[PDB]
RNA sequence: UUAAUUGGAUUCAACGCCGGGAACCUCACCGGGGGCGACGGCAGGAUGAAGGCCAGGCUGAAGGUCUUGCCGGACGCGCCGAG
């Protein structure tokens, strides 16, 4: 079935198409980089490696190494 | 042939009191009623924070209300229907009355 | 100031140059837009000449 | 009008009949002063009482009445006066034209006077 | 006009669409049983309504 | 390497009606385009369209952050408030089916400084 | 940190607390635009005060204001107290 396929109505073509391995890495790195072209939020979101849907950031997602005071 | 009534109240007291008044009009005559029918108390309950502001321990209140209610049915009759409509009720009772 | 001028009124004649609504009686005169009747409080999109 | 423009003479009986017979119509009646306001009113006739004092110049505004005087009925006198005349019917200004529809108790003299207007001159 | 810029619009949901009958705060209102008052009005008027504290 | 959109040219999305072109875009936009336009969307719309025929020779500035980009709309500069300015915006064609106000950001970047007096526990 | 990230509470007895799960409203914060002075008095005002509008500019959008002139008849924040 059409609902099943991981990338359903194609961007480009507009089908119903199915990647595996390297096309299904490209394709997403394309995807990213479309977003980063046109500077919306979310490509701006995918540049700092910030949260992109909507969490909050005050207390959770802390990577990295204690201040001194 | 036969009226349905229905009363309810906050207080006991004057519901038991309509009732009776109703029970010694039946048989006060020659007439077929069928018992008074107690029917689930609604129960209406409320709980609120105590305090104004926010600062302390939280402690609440637990309101209630409690309403009561019977169910009597007799058969029409026109001696006797006149009667029963003829009784005024207090203030805090509500009653009802139809046909079936 | 004063605004009751421009109507064509002679020694015994009164005519006005500006019609009134026909919505509504003689009195109410309109603007001189000259593109259309302007009319103030109706306005039509007529294209007076 | 304007005193410069000779329309006829001034008879005290005619004044009379039309500042001191208002005062009498006010408390029974409705009061339409100025000029514009009534110049729709007696082209429309809904002027019944057209008063007009002669203090208005230039012969602009003022020469829109004598010659609407033959479109309608228009039962109209002249005021020699304007200060007093707002206090007949009205505010404590200066007006030129007091003009009234249905005034209380002032049947016979309003009529005489209108019949000496009309037969005086038109 | 002029009174235009004082008015209200007319709202049917949210917060800004329900007062106090007794206080005019906006917040928290006793919505149940068709009551519209604040937890803070209730306190002190429920003994006249009739409500009482069994337990 | 032309642009499309769904197999579609940038011409042929130009000659489509409002229905037809919101079959194509993503279920969040064809919800809105079903739902109708708002006032204020029609105002700015009017104006994009008057811009295009060859009047409106001033700068398009607009409070409409939820307006959504459409074909005509392209190769247009917009000016959308951020709340303190407005700031232009450049219509490309990868931008069709987005919000406006996905490109004008409200807030400003963070760099951090340092660590002021109860920052800790030692501190206070 | 910011244009603003509105405020209260700091041991037990502050920190899913202010019934505080804020898209608008709530709202108190930030950028911008509009509106309001019972009652006394001063200017002024039917030779019309105050007030309202078809079209078009200004504008985020607005008879808000301006352009263009039409509508309404008695009070008056342009000034002083006071509310
Ligand atoms: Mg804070
Ligand atoms: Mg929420
Ligand atoms: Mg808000
Ligand atoms: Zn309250």
């Amino acid at each position: 079935p059409r609902w099943a396929v991981n990338r359903p109505k194609d961007y480009e073509t507009g089908r119903d198409l199915h990647l595996i391995t390297a096309k299904l890495d490209m394709a997403i790195r394309e995807d990213i980089m479309r977003l980063r072209r046109i500077r919306a939020y979310r490509g701006i979101r995918h540049e700092l490696g910030l949260p992109v849907r909507g969490q909050r950031t005050r207390s959770n997602f802390r990577r990295g190494q204690t201040v001194g005071v | 042939q036969k009226a349905r009534i229905k009363l309810a109240s906050t207080n006991v007291r004057s519901l038991e009191e309509v009732a009776n008044q109703i029970k010694q009009i039946a048989e006060r005559t020659g007439v077929r009623m069928s018992g008074p029918i107690p029917l689930p108390t609604k129960r209406i309950r409320i709980v609120t924070r105590k305090s104004p502001d926010g600062e302390g321990s939280a402690t609440f209140d637990r309101w209630e209300l409690r309403i009561h209610k019977r169910l009597i049915d007799i058969e029409a009759d026109e001696r006797a229907m006149r009667q029963i409509m003829r009784i005024r009720v207090p203030e805090d009772v509500t009653i009802e009355i139809e046909l079936i | 100031g004063q605004k009751w001028k421009l109507y064509i009124v002679k020694d015994g004649k009164v005519i006005r140059k500006n019609k009134f609504c026909p919505r509504c009686g003689p009195g109410v005169f309109m603007a001189d837009h000259g593109d259309r009747w302007a009319c103030g409080r109706c306005g039509y999109t007529e294209w007076k000449k | 009008a304007k005193p410069s423009y000779v329309k006829f003479e001034v008879p005290k009986e005619l004044a009379e009949k039309a500042l001191q017979a208002v005062e009498i119509a006010r408390d029974t009646g409705k009061i339409r002063k100025g000029t514009n306001e009534t110049t729709k009113a007696v082209e429309r006739g809904q002027a019944k009482l057209v008063i007009i004092a002669e203090d208005v110049d230039p012969e602009e505004i003022v020469a829109h009445l004598p010659p609407l005087c033959e479109e309608k009925e228009i039962p109209y006198i002249y005021v020699p006066s304007k200060k007093e005349l707002g206090a007949a019917a009205g505010i404590e200004v200066a007006a030129a034209s007091v003009a009234i529809i249905e005034p209380g108790k002032a049947r016979d003299l309003v009529e005489e006077i209108a019949m000496k207007v009309r037969e005086l001159m038109k | 006009a002029k009174a235009d810029y004082n008015k209200r619009k007319p709202r049917k949901f949210g917060k800004g669409a329900r007062r106090c009958i007794r206080c005019g705060q906006y917040g928290p209102i006793i919505r149940i049983h068709g009551l519209m008052l604040c937890r803070h009005c209730f306190r002190e008027v429920a003994p006249k309504l009739g409500f009482r504290k069994y337990e | 390497k032309e642009f499309r959109y769904r197999g579609y040219t940038l011409e042929q999305l130009m000659n489509m009606s409002l229905e037809e072109l919101a079959k194509l875009l993503p279920a969040r936009q064809r919800r809105s385009l079903k739902r109708g336009l708002t006032p204020e969307q029609k105002k700015l719309l009017r104006k994009i369209r008057l811009a295009k025929k060859g009047k409106y020779n001033k700068p398009i500035r607009t409070h409409c952050r939820d307006m959504i980009v459409l074909p005509e709309m392209v190769g247009l500069t917009i000016y959308v408030h951020n709340g303190k300015e407005f700031v232009p915006v450049e219509i490309k064609p990868e931008m069709i089916g987005h919000y406006l106000g996905e490109f004008a950001p409200t807030r400003k970047r963070v760099q951090h400084g340092a660590p002021g007096i109860g920052a800790t526990r030692s501190s206070m």
